[PDB]
């Protein structure tokens, strides 16, 4: 209660990884329902 | 598709190791099982448009992470 | 933690709002690709 401290080098590349699978999987989402709505406009 | 609900609840688990990760919060008080159901009730719009939120926030915590600002 | 700083309390603070608004859209998400139906 006496506040926040630095995140540690290993937590942060810990984070930065899994936010490249996040990335990722948003990304191929994004493309498929991009497809979904694109293909009915078309 | 099952697919697709698979990959989110892939990303799900990913925002809770993130969760774990970042917080401080010292039975995880600070996540709110009634915030979390509104929270899926009333999120606007169509899976598209919530998808390219999530994206655009996605890549706003990949730019502190990868960068420190 | 090869080549890598800590992170700043400021940057782990903003990360972690962004993190918890994430979590809440993709349980939205979830739902919403559940219940989907053409017409």
């Amino acid at each position: 209660g006496f506040g926040t401290s630095p995140l540690t080098p290993s937590a942060r590349i810990s984070a930065l990884n899994i936010v490249g699978d996040l990335l990722r999987k948003v990304g191929a989402l994004e493309s498929k329902l991009a497809a979904c709505r694109n293909f009915a406009k078309d | 598709s099952p697919d697709l609900l698979s990959e989110v609840s892939e990303m799900k688990q990913d925002l809770i190791k993130m969760t774990a990760i970042l917080t401080t919060d010292v039975k995880a008080g600070s996540i709110k099982v009634k915030e979390l159901v509104k929270a899926a009730e009333e999120e606007p719009g169509e899976p598209f448009e919530i998808v390219e939120r999530v994206k655009e926030d996605l890549e706003k915590v990949n730019e502190i992470l990868r960068s420190g600002t």
